[PDB]
């Protein structure tokens, strides 16, 4: 059922969501909850 | 898909460090599900325990002693009130986190199955879908104890299951190499997907809820579309031949995390079908991995009894 | 050290008491001896469970013998693809495989040939490379009757031995123990049993001791 | 200005060089083939590889310099100041590596048999590689005192001859005595204790299991390996005592006698006994692969099949 | 006469 349109939908969905994604953009390590803060 | 989606610039090399490490288990871990608050995660293993960790402080907020040690799956309800677990005992036992007596306790033992339970997912606090060992899937209602809608129609036994984000429907995979898109409300299958050589071991929805990837014993992840009713992409690479035990997407969908039996997890660019990164933490089969709904952390459990949390 | 006002310390104390409960139950499990039961056609699976526990899936019997605890996993209740859940059972100390002797002549294709192929598929499996097999041969007196009346060439064509008890039993035993493609790693332990001979659980514990001693020697730098 | 040279019989010197070369070739071949075999449960493999590695390093480092610089040229240091410091640093780091490896292997076997859960939790390949790296770092830290104590000194007739220079502890006798006696104290009296008592209680467990093996209905030809396990256990403990006792008795002898008791006869006896003690430590470092070889006659087959 | 040997 028009697989090109559907994979283009997957593409535009992810490229819409790629920027605010905290793993492909990455972390700034100060907004990271997984800074360790231990000794 | 790679001929279309190659104009987008690549993600670059992904380097992630083990931001936490959740020790305590004495066997192979088989499952892990985040919470919808993205802080608690449950993780079950063959030593009779499932343990509700706090991912930030590495604290064990709970540890539930199970009646039969053989446990293939677990799920964490989106309220945070319930957990579930089932294995070779054919019983998807249900535990109530938020008790007034301060401890967890078994609410219902869900019986009446002639096979091991491959997977459980929570719809609501009163609806739970499972994936059995008699080649069927089901949907239970916990308050009655009766299975509401039994899903019959596979020939080889079913191996995974993945609810959609809006939980109106779900996808289950089996040894037929046929992923089927069931429907919760009506009660019949809608679409059947072939395209794998052998058995499929891992299914995860794309975050929009309009697609899903599928990890198999054929060293091939294959992302399918539900509307277009056919295979869309074949995430596979040469020099690797081992099986896949778990898959999960990122929050945006840009990177999919595949769990191989070369003892380490690989990170696939979901658009160019490139191995974008290697997560080389574990020293045995990576049996389960999962990404937070907030998209910040990725925890991965394995048969060396170590949950690592990468970021 | 921040303690976040008395509750992070009590959370860590909760975590440590959970760790304590984990290590105690883990010691109880790590000292515990796990045994697999196999066999499709009924082959004394009952007879052996009634003889074990006297002193609708999997059925666990947690009996003790000679001051040592035994877990017996009657796995033949549930029927599915064995290729997708047998890896839950790596780390089982000893598999207790059971064959009826008297099923040499029945047909679904010989049932005995099906039991040999099942034994083959389990003994040469990629997970059970180190785990030894306690082979049982069940219903021997019935089998004695059935071999005093009917011959044994009908089951296996290429055999021309005596129609005696000891030789036919030795030929079936040597036909089973020839199937292991590996012998440097594990070793099959055969016994003849029926609904008599109460000398069973001592032979079970002798086999479990020999497998556990060979696992311990291997785990040591010796052997 | 040539003195302190000890005039020994040349046939005894040739005869201990031949022993040293035999232990040299045997230890190098044995340790090379064991590391290649272990390189081609995992924790006892890395433990045996670390002990064999430490023995190969003690041979290839210590053996040819000690050979050339005590047997042939008995007085001058061939290797300079950092040569002395590096020689005693390596040598004593390898001594602590060997002693702590045999400690760890004996605790691992005692753990592996009498506490199987506690040995499951204490053993992981991540933890074992971290632990062996830790024990090599600790052998280097405990060998730092053989850096700062030791050095060059000129003990010629007037202290100015370029050939009167020796390689000696440059510190006084009380500090020397305390450093060397705490080395011999912890590095030997603690491994003799753990090896003796642990391996004794393992041998008790194995002899009870042998008496319960004489389960003859279950038993194939596999009571040989239990007697062989008793023999290799006892070979480990006896070889460690007999090979690392005379070396530290020699160093004790150097430790206590303040030269008021030394004569010419004890001088000569000390030099010949030094030769014999380095013979025994190389016998240890070469007879590890032997008594791990000969007991595991299938792993032995693996050795000789890879060699052929 | 002290041996320096160690």
């Amino acid at each position: 059922m028009l697989v090109s349109k559907c994979c283009e939908e997957v593409r535009d969905y992810v490229e819409e969501r790629s920027g605010e994604d905290p793993l492909v953009k990455g972390i700034p390590e100060d907004k990271n909850p997984f800074k360790e803060l231990k000794g | 898909l790679s001929q279309i989606t190659n104009n987008i610039d690549p993600v670059g090399r992904i380097q992630m460090r083990t931001r936490r490490t959740l020790r305590g288990h004495l066997a192979k871990i088989y499952a892990m599900h985040w919470g919808t608050d993205s802080r608690l995660l449950v993780s079950a293993s063959q030593d009779g325990k499932l343990i509700i960790w706090d991912s930030y402080t590495t604290n064990k907020v709970h540890a539930i002693p199970l009646r039969s040690s053989w446990v293939m799956t677990c799920a964490y309800a989106p309220s945070g009130n319930y957990v579930a677990c089932g294995g070779l005992d054919n019983i998807c036992s249900i535990y109530n986190l938020k008790t007034r007596e301060g401890n967890v306790r078994v609410s219902r033992e869900l019986a009446g199955h002639t096979g091991y339970l491959s997977c459980c997912r929570f719809l609501d606090d009163n609806q739970i879908v499972t994936s059995s060992g008699d080649t069927t899937c089901a949907l239970w209602d916990i308050e009655t104890g009766q299975q509401t809608t039994t899903f019959t129609g596979h020939t080889g036994d079913v191996m995974s299951l993945s609810l959609a984000p809006d939980t109106r429907l779900f996808v289950s995979g089996a040894c037929d190499a046929s992923a089927k898109l069931w429907d919760v409300r009506e009660g019949m299958c809608r679409q059947t997907f072939t395209g794998h050589e052998s058995d499929i071991n891992a299914i995860c929805f794309f975050p929009n809820g309009n697609a899903f990837a599928t990890g198999s014993d054929d060293a091939t992840c294959r992302l399918f579309d539900l509307r277009a009713d056919q295979e869309l992409m074949t995430y596979s690479h040469d020099n690797i031949i081992c099986g896949i035990t778990s898959v999960s997407f990122s929050k945006s969908g840009r990177l999919l995390l595949a769990g191989y039996d070369d003892f380490n997890c690989n990170v696939w660019d979901a658009l160019k079908a490139d191995r974008a990164g290697v997560l080389a933490g574990h020293d045995n089969r990576v049996s389960c991995l999962g990404v937070t709904d907030d998209g910040m952390a990725v925890a991965t459990g394995s048969w060396d009894s170590f949950l690592k949390i990468w970021n | 050290g921040c303690t976040l006002s008395a509750e992070d310390k009590a959370a860590v104390e909760r975590s440590k008491m959970i760790d304590r409960n984990l290590r105690e139950d883990g010691e109880k499990a790590a000292r515990e001896v796990k045994l697999l039961l196999l066999g499709a056609g009924e082959s004394g699976k009952s007879t052996i469970v009634k003889q074990m526990k006297i002193i609708t899936g999997i059925v666990e019997t947690h009996f003790t013998f000679k001051d040592l605890h035994f877990k017996m996993f009657d796995v033949g209740g549930q029927r599915s693809e064995r290729k997708k859940w047998i890896h839950c059972f790596e780390g089982v100390t000893a598999i207790i495989f059971c064959v009826a002797l008297s099923d040499y002549d029945l047909v679904l294709m010989n049932r005995m040939h099906e039991s040999m192929k099942l034994f083959d598929s389990i003994c040469n499996n990629k997970w059970f490379t180190d785990t030894s097999i306690i082979l049982f041969l069940n219903k021997k007196d019935l089998f004695e009757e059935k071999i005093k009346k009917s011959p044994l060439t009908i089951c296996y064509p290429e055999y021309a031995g005596s129609n005696t008890y000891e030789e036919a039993a030795a030929y079936i035993q040597c036909q089973f123990e020839d199937l292991n493609k590996r012998k440097d790693t594990k070793e099959i332990y055969t016994h003849f049993t029926c609904a008599t001979d109460t000398k069973n659980v001592q032979f079970v514990f002798d086999a479990v001791t020999d497998v556990i001693i060979k696992n311990n020697l291997k785990d040591c730098g010796l052997f | 200005n040539s003195d302190l040279d000890v005039n020994t019989d040349i046939y005894s010197k040739v005869l201990v060089t031949a022993i040293y070369l035999a232990l040299f070739v045997v230890g190098t071949v044995g340790n090379s083939v064991t590391l290649f075999t272990l390189a081609r449960q995992s924790t006892v493999d890395y433990y045996l590889g670390s002990l064999a590695l430490s023995d190969l390093l003690i041979l290839l480092l210590a053996m040819p310099v000690e050979l050339y610089n005590f047997i042939w040229v008995h007085h001058p240091w061939a290797f300079g100041d950092a040569g002395c410091r590096g020689y005693y640093f390596l040598r004593d780091a390898c001594t602590y590596a060997t002693a702590l490896n045999v400690v760890s292997l004996s605790v691992e076997r005692y753990l592996a048999i009498c506490h199987p859960f506690k040995a499951k939790t204490l053993m992981s390949r991540s933890r074992t590689k971290k632990f062996i790296s830790a024990i090599w770092l600790a052998s280097a830290l405990l060998a730092i005192p053989m850096l700062f104590t030791m050095g060059l000194q000129n003990l010629s007739g007037d202290g100015t001859h370029p050939g009167g220079l020796v390689c000696t502890p440059i510190v006084d006798t009380a500090t020397l005595k305390v450093v060397i006696q705490v080395n011999t104290f912890m590095s030997f009296l603690f491994p003799m204790l753990v090896a003796s008592i642990l391996n004794t209680v393992i041998a008790n467990k194995l002899t009870v299991m042998v008496h319960q093996a004489a389960n003859m209905t279950i038993e194939p030809g596999r009571v040989q390996a239990l007697r062989r396990g008793v023999l290799v256990l006892r070979a480990v403990v006896i070889a460690f005592v007999v090979c690392w006792l005379p070396y530290h008795v020699r160093r004790l002898m150097f430790c206590y006698i303040s030269d008021e008791q030394w004569t010419t006869f004890l001088f000569d006896f000390y030099h010949y006994f030094y030769m014999l003690t380095n013979a025994l430590v190389y016998v240890s470092a070469a007879i590890n692969p032997i008594l791990y070889n000969l007991v595991s006659a299938n792993f032995r087959q693996v050795f000789l099949s890879t060699l052929a | 006469r002290r041996p320096y040997i160690l």
